[PDB]
Formats: structure tokens, C-alpha cells, sequence
């Protein structure tokens, strides 16, 4: 993906304010709440019976942090997202059989979480840049299927 | 299909738009046009520029439209009949574009209404917007 | 949203299915498992061999449910509420799988009822099964 | 992708296809079942009714071209990426057709094969064809990946 130098600057400044121990969990919890069939992939996680259970669920918070860490790895390697997520793709397409529509969904949930946290700071230009990012990640994660 | 809860959530969440209906509508658009440029192909008669009173005023109707769609939530096909004709029969809007606008509307709500954009309300709004999208892309006359 | 011609198309077409309902259910089911093997992971307790008795009993239940949706095409959410509970709350089926199975249902109809499978009937059947799929994957209780 | 018994299955059946008809029926059914695709064809004229669509001579002529494309995909299941490399450019970079529509067309062609060949289009034959049409839609969308 190619961001303009000002998109890269705006993206990285916002990201540097990201609570790395929470946002990941918010995005995953919302995925499981907004798109409840994704909970099928996490029956190992315990209580998901209600939105408050989802969001408060320690396993959710736990797993959301590692997902945020991958999106970070992606940001540091924007010109080579396929390589970075080559093994992750093997894991989500060959082993788990996650329909790749759901990768677009999580990326768009993450954008909604960034908007939630940053408000006006999450301007339309800034959003435009992040859409570029998360589109990149989803497809590099879908790469096997290509 | 919205639960009774879903409709109270959209009712409650969307009500708080209020006078800002215009503003949030225009921004959601701005968001869509910048983030997803192909969607400009439907608006070549518009002034794409930022702040453009045509974008700004168009946003006011989508929000009303959606306010009206919230107003006839359980009668939406009858209530959105005209917009179905416009979007499905006349304009031939490809349904993905509704998912893009639907996402930008959620982004805007999240950005402007954080206390109201709880996970439950987010999920209800997404279903509501998917429901509006299904009505607007279906030919049922 | 089904048009009035949509509803009469679906009902007349389903009529011609008649007693073969269960037969076409099971074939759509087999087509789906062979064409889209990931769907098999929803049936880990089912003997999925060709000509399986479990697949045939199950095809009949699916066919009967579709026949009931045809009968109640104007109040589908109410009439399918137990099946939405099953598919949306307990099974949590990914909506993509409903598109796979609807497609295999259309292939089956097109194979067995070529006189009925006009382009217009095809369009109407597609919306009907998209409609059923929306009810079955929505959590509205 | 296709195992030996698969390739031979699709091969044989594809031999019997009317190459001046099925291509046109698939495109026409795409335009009818998924009417927003009509937007990509205001050049083609009358698309007002199912009968209007299914008889449009350019719809038929274009369908011949797409079935021709598919014929060409079947020929080189080795590298449909390269086979359709040029088409992908036109569909993606130039006309901006959402790639979900690629999937829809393949599924319609599959329908249209079932409609014509009836009982001969067995679950196992469909399954091999589903691999083929998914390969064409993927290859076609390569410029999006
Ligand atoms: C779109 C971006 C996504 C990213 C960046 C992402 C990232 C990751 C990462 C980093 C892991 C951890 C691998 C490890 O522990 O070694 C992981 C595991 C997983 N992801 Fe994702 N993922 C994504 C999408 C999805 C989606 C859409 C689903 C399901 C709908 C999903 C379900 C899972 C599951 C089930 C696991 C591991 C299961 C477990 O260990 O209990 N992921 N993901
Ligand atoms: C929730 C989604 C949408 C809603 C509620 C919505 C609502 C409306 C409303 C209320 C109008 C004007 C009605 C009037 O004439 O008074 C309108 C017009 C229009 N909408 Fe939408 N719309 C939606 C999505 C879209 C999308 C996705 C597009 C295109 C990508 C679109 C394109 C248009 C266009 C092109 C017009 C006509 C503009 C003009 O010339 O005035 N709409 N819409
Ligand atoms: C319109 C499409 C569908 C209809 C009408 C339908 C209908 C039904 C019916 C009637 C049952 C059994 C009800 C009962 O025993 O009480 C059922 C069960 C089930 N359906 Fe569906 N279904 C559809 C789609 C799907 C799809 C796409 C999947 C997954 C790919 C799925 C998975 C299941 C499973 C796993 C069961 C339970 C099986 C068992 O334990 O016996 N269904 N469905
Ligand atoms: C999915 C398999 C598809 C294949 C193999 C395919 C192949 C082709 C081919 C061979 C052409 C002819 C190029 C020419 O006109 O010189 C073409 C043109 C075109 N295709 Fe496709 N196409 C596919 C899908 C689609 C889809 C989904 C759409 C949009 C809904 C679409 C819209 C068009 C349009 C608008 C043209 C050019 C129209 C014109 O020349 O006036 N195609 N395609
Ligand atoms: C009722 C109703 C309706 O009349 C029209 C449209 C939708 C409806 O309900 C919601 C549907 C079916 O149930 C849940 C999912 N879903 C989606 O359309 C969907 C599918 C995949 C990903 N995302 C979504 C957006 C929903 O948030
Ligand atoms: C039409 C249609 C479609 O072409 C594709 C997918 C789904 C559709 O419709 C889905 C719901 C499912 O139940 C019955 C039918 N129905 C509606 O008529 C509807 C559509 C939008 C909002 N509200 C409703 C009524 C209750 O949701």
C-alpha cells in the first residue's frame, strides 16, 4: 500500500497514542458482538453470552492485544504486507478456514474503534489513510486464497 | 430483522443526532468519497470539494431519510419506496456502495457520539443500516 | 424485499417442486458439501458419505422449512423464529454459508425443473433465499 | 487444482456446450438476477425486461466473448493469473467492477450449465466447475491483490 508522506505522518501520530493493551480487545469484542457468528472461532474463550461479557472477557482482551501487534507489524512494513503476514495467512486460510470477508470486517471494526477513541482527531483524511492500511492487511491475510 | 432492542437502540442513538443531522450526513459522505473514491462515479453532477454546499445539503436529506427510515423502521419498504426506485431502478447503485456508506456513517457516529456508540448500539446500527441498504437496492414495485 | 411478482413466482415454482422437496433438499445438501468442503465442519456428527441417510433426512427438514417460508412469505421472521434461534444463536453459522447453500438450491432447481427456471423465476428465487438467509442469521429475540 | 478424474469430467461436459448460446444466457441472467450490473452496460440499450435483456443481440455477442474467456481459462488452468492478466486490468483498473460481481457471474454460469445439462451436471461435476469459476474470478481480480 502506498500512503502519501502526510498520510504516513498522520497515521503514525495517532497510532502512537493507541492504548496497546485495550484497543485490540475493543476491536475483537466488537467483532464478536456486531458479527456474532465470529464467536464460532472462539468457543475456547468462555463467556460470550452478552456484550458486557464479551468486552469484559479476559481472554478477549488478551487475544486482542496480539491482533493489535500484527496491525503494528503491518504498519512498519507497508510495502511488503504479503511477506509480513505470509505465515498468518497460512494460519487463517489453511488451518482455521475463516471466510476472508471477516478480515474486512475486523479491519473496519478497528477503524470504528480508532474513531471512537480519537473523535475529531480521526478526520476523514486520517480515516482515508487507515482504510488504505486495513485493506492492505486484510488482503495480505487473505493472500493464500489468491 | 431488528430485535425490539435494536429499534430502541437506533431510535435512541440516532435521535441524539438532532440538529446535527446535516453535519454528520455530510461528513459521512466526505468520509466515503475520500476513503472510497469509486463512489464519486455516482455524483459527477455534485461539487466534490470539501465543504461543498451540495455535499453539505445532500447529507441533510440522507440523515432525514434515515431519520424517516428510523421513523418507519417497521414499515421501511413502504416508507423507502421512492428511494428504492431512485437507487435500485434508476441509479443502479451496486450494493457494496451501501456497505461503504454504512461504514462511514458508523465511523462518524463513533467519532461524534462516543458515549452512545456502545458495542450493543454499534451492532444495532449496523443491522439497521444493512436493512436500509437491502431496501434501497431491491426492486419490489 | 420481494415484489408481488416475486411472491407469485416463488409460490408457483415451489408448487412444481411438490413431492420432490425432500429429494431436492438432500441433493442441494450434497452439492454443497462436495463443492464447498468447509461447510462440512458444521455437521461433524453427520455421516456425509454419498447417499447418506442423515443427509437425506436432513434435506427433508430443510425443504420442509423452505416450504413453510413460502407459505408464510409475508411473515417470515415470525414463522422462522425457532430456526433463527438455532442458526443465529446456537450454531452461529457464518452468513457466507447461506449463500453457498442458496446457490446449490438454485443449481438443483435449474437441473430438475428447467421449464420453471426462467430468468425472472431465477431472480425471484434468489431474493427469496437471500431473504430466508437474512432471517436465519439475524438475532432478533 | 483439478484432480485427473475431475479434469476429465469438466473437459467432457464442456465439449457439449453451445458456444453461441450459454455465454449469452449467463450474462443475461446476471443482468436480470443482479440488476445493478446493468449499470455497466448503458451502451447495450434495451435492458428493461427479462425478455428484453435475454434477447439483446449485444448481450448474446458479449456472452460469447466471456464464454470464450472461460474456454481460455479451461485451456490454461496452469496459470489463469497470466491468462486473464489483461482482462483483470480492464475489469479492475479501468472499469472498477467490484470483484464480488465476478463470483456472481461464475455462479450464474454454473446455474446455466445445470439448466442445460440437467441430470448430467452431477454434484461431482459441479464441484470441479466451482473450482474453475473461483479460479477465473480470482485471476480476474488479481489486480486488486
Ligand atoms: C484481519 C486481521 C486479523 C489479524 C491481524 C489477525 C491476527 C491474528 C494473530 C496475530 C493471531 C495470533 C497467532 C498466534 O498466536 O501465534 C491470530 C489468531 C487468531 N485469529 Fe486472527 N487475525 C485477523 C483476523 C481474524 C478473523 C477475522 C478471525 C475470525 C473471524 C480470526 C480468528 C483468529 C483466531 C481463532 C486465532 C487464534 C485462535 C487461538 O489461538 O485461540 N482472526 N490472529
Ligand atoms: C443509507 C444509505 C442511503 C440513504 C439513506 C440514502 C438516502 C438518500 C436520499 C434521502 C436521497 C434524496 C431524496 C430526495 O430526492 O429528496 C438520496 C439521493 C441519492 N442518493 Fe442516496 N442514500 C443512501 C445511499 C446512497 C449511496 C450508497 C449512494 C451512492 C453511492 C447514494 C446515492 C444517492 C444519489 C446519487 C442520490 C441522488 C442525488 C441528487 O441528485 O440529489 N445514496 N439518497
Ligand atoms: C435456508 C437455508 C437453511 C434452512 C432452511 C435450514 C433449515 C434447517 C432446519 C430445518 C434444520 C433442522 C431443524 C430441527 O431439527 O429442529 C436445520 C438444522 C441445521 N442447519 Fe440449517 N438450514 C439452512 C441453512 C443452513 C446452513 C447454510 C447451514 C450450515 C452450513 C446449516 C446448518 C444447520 C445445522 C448444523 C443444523 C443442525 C443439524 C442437526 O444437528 O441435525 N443450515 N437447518
Ligand atoms: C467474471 C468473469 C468475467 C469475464 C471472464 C469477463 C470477460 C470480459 C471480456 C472478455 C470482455 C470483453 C472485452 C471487450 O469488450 O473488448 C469483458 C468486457 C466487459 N465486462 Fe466483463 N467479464 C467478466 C465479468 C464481468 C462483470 C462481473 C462485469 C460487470 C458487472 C463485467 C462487465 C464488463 C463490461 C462492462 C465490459 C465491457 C463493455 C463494453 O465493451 O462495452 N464483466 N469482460
Ligand atoms: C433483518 C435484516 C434485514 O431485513 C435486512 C438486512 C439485514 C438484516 O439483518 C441483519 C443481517 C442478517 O442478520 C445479521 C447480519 N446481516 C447482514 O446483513 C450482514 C451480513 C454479513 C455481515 N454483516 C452484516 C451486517 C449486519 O450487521
Ligand atoms: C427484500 C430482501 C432482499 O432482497 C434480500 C435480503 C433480504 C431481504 O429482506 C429481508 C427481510 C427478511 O424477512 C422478510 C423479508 N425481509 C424484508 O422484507 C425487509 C427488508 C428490509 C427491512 N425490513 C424488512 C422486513 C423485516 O426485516
Amino acid at each position: 500500500v502506498h500512503l502519501t508522506p502526510v498520510e504516513k505522518s498522520a497515521v503514525t501520530a495517532l497510532w502512537g497514542k493507541v492504548n496497546v493493551d485495550e484497543v485490540g480487545g475493543e476491536a475483537l469484542g466488537r467483532l464478536l458482538v456486531v458479527y456474532p457468528w465470529t464467536q464460532r472461532f472462539f468457543e475456547s474463550f468462555g463467556d460470550l453470552s452478552t456484550p458486557d461479557a464479551v468486552m469484559g472477557n479476559p481472554k478477549v482482551k488478551a487475544h486482542g492485544k496480539k491482533v493489535l501487534g500484527a496491525f503494528s507489524d503491518g504498519l512498519a512494513h507497508l510495502d511488503n504486507l504479503k511477506g509480513t503476514f505470509a505465515t498468518l495467512s497460512e494460519l487463517h486460510c489453511d488451518k482455521l478456514h475463516v471466510d476472508p470477508e471477516n478480515f474486512r470486517l475486523l479491519g473496519n471494526v478497528l477503524v470504528c474503534v480508532l474513531a471512537h477513541h480519537f473523535g475529531k482527531e480521526f478526520t476523514p483524511p486520517v480515516q482515508a489513510a487507515y482504510q488504505k492500511v486495513v485493506a492492505g492487511v486484510a488482503n495480505a491475510l487473505a493472500h493464500k486464497y489468491h | 430483522v431488528l430485535s425490539p432492542a435494536d429499534k430502541t437502540n437506533v431510535k435512541a442513538a440516532w435521535g441524539k443526532v438532532g440538529a446535527h443531522a446535516g453535519e454528520y450526513g455530510a461528513e459521512a459522505l466526505e468520509r466515503m468519497f475520500l476513503s472510497f473514491p469509486t463512489t464519486k462515479t455516482y455524483f459527477p453532477h455534485f461539487d466534490l470539494s470539501h465543504g461543498s454546499a451540495q455535499v453539505k445539503g445532500h447529507g441533510k436529506k440522507v440523515a432525514d431519510a434515515l431519520t424517516n427510515a428510523v421513523a418507519h423502521v417497521d414499515d421501511m419498504p413502504n416508507a423507502l419506496s421512492a428511494l428504492s426506485d431512485l437507487h435500485a431502478h434508476k441509479l443502479r447503485v451496486d450494493p457494496v456502495n451501501f456497505k461503504l456508506l454504512s461504514h462511514c456513517l458508523l465511523v462518524t457516529l463513533a467519532a461524534h457520539l462516543p458515549a452512545e456508540f456502545t458495542p450493543a448500539v454499534h451492532a444495532s446500527l449496523d443491522k439497521f443500516l444493512a436493512s436500509v441498504s437491502t431496501v434501497l437496492t431491491s426492486k419490489y414495485r
